[PDB]
Parts: structure tokens; sequence; C-alpha cells
């Protein structure tokens, strides 16, 4: 299937209680592999997946140097943004950054991302062409102007199309047992009376990887989109995911209902009956 | 593998 | 400033079986800002040894965290997740239901 590498950066100002918090996490697909936390003892990029632990000291030293440089940039950025919006030093503010690359099933570049939010709102984004910038207000236009003058987009493009794809391929190869695995959903159905005239059918998908899944109920072969309780896909905490979908079935009508499960690990979609 | 260069807002 | 209310799901890693070791999870998602208080409760009392995931966020910039602890379910023990956030008038308590 397709694959992604993403980095997620959270920078939070703490006006009274010392330096801004900085958290960095890196993911390949749905698997976290690294973290940095400004408040932690190590002050190092740390491994969070077994397969990256085998990268040697040059790797860890280089990722530590870069994550600290990122951290320092974000520390300045909180001050710059305050200035741009004429905000006081009183309030806590949040800067978020995300960047990375998508490859298709051929492991060739599909798309790149490099984008920011301030206080939960889009600030500036590199557009899909990787040549131009989406700025929604005059603050972001000021960032855009400086970055167009310094040819930032060209430097980001070379990373997103080159380095990002090369390292994602290296990770997919080195972490093959973890990252290229497909865990097909383990499925079950439960039935629970709610009154004397209706019952809940709940269709479960457990222990699957990756997270992408489609879980749908049909009545007489008609999708129940509007009449299905569907929970958000959730982590089990062992690197697998869970989901369920539930329908309220009036008395005697259980046999009208089918649960349909689609996942990369299912050669054929499942149809499940009570 | 992080971006080796950072750019101020 | 933007303030988004946490979605909460409380659930076990494995299908619950009485007397079999497991993990109790409280997954909080869709919230902003990132400041949030999450406790796992056993029969109404705070569980001491609770871990959480590293702070991350979704495409729409909303944060998510997994809080988790080792537990062995029994017939009678009641578990819950208690969440506080700037978006809530009072702490939200979501009871664990072994079939949700």
């Amino acid at each position: 299937g397709s694959h992604s590498m993403r980095y997620f950066f959270t920078s939070v100002s703490r006006p009274g209680r010392g330096e801004p918090r900085f958290i960095a996490v890196g993911y390949v697909d749905d698997t976290q592999f690294v973290r940095f936390d400004s408040d932690a003892a190590s002050q190092r990029m740390e491994p969070r997946a077994p397969w990256i632990e085998q990268e040697g000291p040059e790797y860890w030293d280089g990722e530590t140097r870069k994550v600290k440089a990122h951290s320092q940039t974000h520390r300045v950025d909180l001050g710059t943004l305050r200035g741009y919006y004429n905000q006081s030093e009183a309030g806590s503010h949040t800067v978020q950054r995300m960047y990375g690359c998508d490859v298709g099933s051929d492991w060739r570049f599909l798309r790149g991302y490099h984008q920011y939010a301030y206080d939960g709102k889009d600030y500036i984004a590199l557009k899909e062409d990787l040549r131009s910038w989406t700025a929604a207000d005059m603050a972001a236009q000021t960032t855009k102007h400086k970055w167009e003058a310094a040819h930032v987009a060209e430097q980001l493009r070379a990373y997103l199309e080159g380095t990002c794809v090369e390292w994602l391929r290296r990770y997919l190869e080195n972490g093959k047992e973890t990252l290229q695995r497909t865990d097909a959903p383990k499925t079950h159905m439960t039935h629970h009376a709610v009154s004397d005239h209706e019952a809940t059918l709940r269709c479960w998908a457990l222990s699957f990887y990756p997270a992408e899944i489609t879980l749908t109920w049909q009545r007489d072969g008609e999708d129940q989109t509007q009449d299905t309780e569907l929970v958000e896909t959730r982590p089990a905490g062992d690197g697998t995911f869970q989901k369920w979908a539930a329908v309220v079935v009036p008395s005697g009508q259980e046999q009208r209902y089918t649960c349909h499960v689609q996942h990369e690990g299912l050669p054929k979609p499942l149809t499940l009956r009570w | 593998y992080l971006q080796p260069r950072t750019f101020l807002l | 400033m933007i303030q988004r209310t946490p979605k909460i799901q409380v659930y076990s890693r494995h299908p619950a079986e009485n007397g079999k070791s497991n993990f109790l999870n409280c997954y909080v998602s869709g919230f902003h800002p990132s400041d949030i208080e999450v406790d796992l409760l056993k029969n109404g009392e705070r569980i001491e040894k609770v871990e959480h995931s590293d702070l991350s966020f979704s495409k729409d910039w909303s944060f998510y965290l997994l809080y988790y602890t080792e537990f062995t379910p029994t017939e009678k023990d009641e578990y819950a997740c208690r969440v506080n956030h700037v978006t809530l008038s009072q702490p939200k308590i979501v009871k664990w239901d072994r079939d949700m």
C-alpha cells in the first residue's frame, strides 16, 4: 500500500513557569518511532519503536542536534507571532508544525507537507505544488514574504521529494517486520437487548494494522450510514487498532442486517451475520 | 530523519 | 482563542475476561489547547500508576493522547476515565463498559 513519514511539533508558551514546552514525535504510517520532550532529563531524540533502536550513534547524535535546532526556532517563533498579532506576554500560546511525505505502493513520492498552526488555527502551509504558500492573514503574509525572498520553498521541496522519501524507504526496509506487516482485523458480533422491542448489534474489528478500515452495516443490502453508531478508530496500545459499529435492531429483524469489514489485510471484504 | 535546516516565521 | 472539547473513549486493550491481565485505556482526542487532566478510576478512586503516549495531533491540529494502566478485570470492579479541560464546566466521567 501507500506509506508516510510525518513529524509533529508542539510548542507551548508558559509565561510564568519557565521556558516553552517543546514536544516532537515522528511516525511512519501509524507507528510512532521517535520523540523529544524539552521537559525530559535526556535532552535527546529517543527511540519509541524497536526497529529504530538499531540506528547507530551518528543517527541519534544527528537527530538530537536537529531536534534542538527545531526547538530553538520554535522558541523564537512564539515571540515573533506575539509581535505579529500585537499580543501581550501574559497568555499561553501554541505553535504546531507538521511536515513529511507520502509515497505510493511503488515507494515513489506522492505528496509533501510543511504547515503551521497558531492557537489551533491554520497559519501558513506549503501548497501541493511545493512552490507556493497559503497565508490567510497579514501575519502569515509577512512570513510568506520573508520565505519567498529567501527561497525557502525550494529548500523544503528538495527535502520533501528527496531526503524524506529516501529515509522513509530506509525505515520501511529496516523496520520491515513492524512497518510492512498487515494485521487483518479479528472480528466478532454482540447482541444486547435495550428494551423488549429492540436490541443492539455491535460489529467489532480488533488487533488490526494499519489503522485505515471501513466498518459498515447494511439492512437488506442498503448502507445504514445515518443509523449506525461508529466510534473513532482507537489505539489498543500494543501497536494495533480497534473499531466498532452498532445498529439498533427492532424485534425479529436481526437477519435483515449485515456488517461489512474492509481492510488491507482482508484479501476479500468480510460480510458478518447474527 | 528531520529537516537539517529550520526557517524562522 | 480556539478551544475544542475532548472526545473520550474508555476501553480494554483485549476483550475483558474476569481474572485475566489486560490494559485499561482512556483515549482523549479532538481537543485544543493541549493542557488536559486525565485520571483512570477504580471504584471511584484515582489509579496511581497511569502512563500516557507522547503528545501528538491530527490533520485538523486537534491533540490526542492515550492514558493506560495494567488491570485485571473482575465481575464487580468498576472503572472510569475522568477528564478535565478548559472546555468543560465540570470534570467529565466516562464509565468503562466491557462491550464498548
